[PDB]
């Protein structure tokens, strides 16, 4: 239900943010943690962004709305670096590490990992 | 989806995290949260996310879930409650429906 | 005190649960159930209501309060949740919210 | 709020059906019973009608709307009667008999049994 350039800018800006917030935790909790649960957690942030793209489109859709004009690509490059940064992921790092809940890298989530931030498929509601 | 939890925090500032695991059809899942309907897609594999227990609809991140709550609890004054239902709906078959809850130490 | 209702769940849905209440003053008191918004007056002294598992508009009696579900709860298959919540409006003070939850067998 | 004739034809049919189906279930379930546990069960009546009145109100009010004209008193008596015939107090009987939870007769019980159904107070919401 989106122009695919418009996607593309959203998909990019979200998992490049999210992907720095664990940067950013991992620099503090990275240490003790094996190369595939770093990886496992780069999946994380993907999936993340595949399970809560209908609620982002909610929010998305919204701002646009209110805009004030017709949308270009750099407004959805702005919306999807607010996203993000926004959403507090290491939230999520920290219980996952703490419980020893990581997730077993599994060949799924290579995929997901192996592809261009522009290509993971999301699906609209 | 017969596969999910939560993860309930001590403090209403930490949010609670919901996990599920799904196998394989599922068309629809729909988070009933004191601030809205929320959509999410349940993805193959595992799919996670975040419910405050507070909310403030200036500063919360996009697609937040918050809580409805807190409820008082007959016969238990050292909790409260904060739950959220969901509801999954299904290519053919009636829709099921979750209760997520999560109590919380009173002050 | 006020948030402290006796609560009767049944074994089967084919029996109404129970609950019975003895009583800032109180301005209202409404339930929250699947088939509506359901006023009750609590008299100084004792109180009593029902509250049904199952709902027909057709053939059930006057102002009727059914729960809400039944719920899934994770990591147990073997009962389900029903509940209802309340709200308490005080002459003097915030409302008070309280949670009704009856788990049912699962059948 | 409600015209007190209103009032008096709903609060005395709905107490005289209450009452018809205790009858009832005292003819099967009395023999044990004491005399102030029946008479707290014959309060129990009352009380319902008491904690229910707002409850009843919506109901009552619904069908008044769909007679498409302006109520008479034998309208609410004709209501009232079908209020004390649905509601199935046994359930209560028999729970309070079952679990030894009749309650102990009190005088505000008292009080409320020697009034005139007619005069039993109710609440509006
Ligand atoms: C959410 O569920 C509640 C029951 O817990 C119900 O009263 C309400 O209608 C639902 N809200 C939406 C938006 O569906
Ligand atoms: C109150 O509820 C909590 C969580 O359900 C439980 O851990 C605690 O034992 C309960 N306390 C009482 C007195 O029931
Ligand atoms: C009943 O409570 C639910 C939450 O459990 C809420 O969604 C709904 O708005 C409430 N219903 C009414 C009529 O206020
Ligand atoms: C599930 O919960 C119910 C009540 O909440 C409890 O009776 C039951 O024991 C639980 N499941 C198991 C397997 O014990």
């Amino acid at each position: 239900f989106l122009n695919k350039a418009f996607e593309v800018a959203l998909k990019v800006q979200i998992i490049a943010g999210f992907d720095r917030g664990l940067v950013k935790w991992l620099r503090v909790h990275g240490r003790t943690l094996s190369t595939v649960q770093k990886k496992a957690l780069y999946f994380v942030n993907r999936r993340y962004m595949q399970t809560h793209w209908a609620n982002y489109m909610l929010w998305i859709n919204k701002k646009i709305d209110a805009l004030g004009r017709t949308p270009v690509v750099g407004d959805y490059t702005r919306l999807g670096a607010e996203i993000g940064r926004r959403i507090d992921m290491a939230y999520f790092y920290d219980f996952l590490k703490d419980k020893n809940m990581i997730p077993k890298y599994l060949p799924y989530m290579e995929e997901i990992n192996r592809m261009r931030p522009a290509d993971v498929p999301v699906k609209y509601m | 989806a017969a596969d999910w939890d939560v993860y309930c925090s001590q403090d209403e500032s930490i949010p609670a995290k919901f996990i599920s695991r799904l196998v394989t059809a599922l068309e629809k899942t729909e988070i009933n949260c004191s601030n809205g309907l929320v959509p999410i897609t349940q993805e193959f594999g595992i799919n996670m996310m975040l419910i405050q227990y507070t909310r403030n609809e200036l500063l919360d991140s996009p697609g937040m879930c918050v809580f409805w709550g807190p409820y008082s609890v007959p016969k238990n004054d050292t909790v409260v409650l904060y739950t959220v239902t969901a509801r999954l709906k299904w290519s053919e078959g009636p829709p099921t429906n979750l209760s997520i809850q999560c109590y919380m130490p009173k002050s």
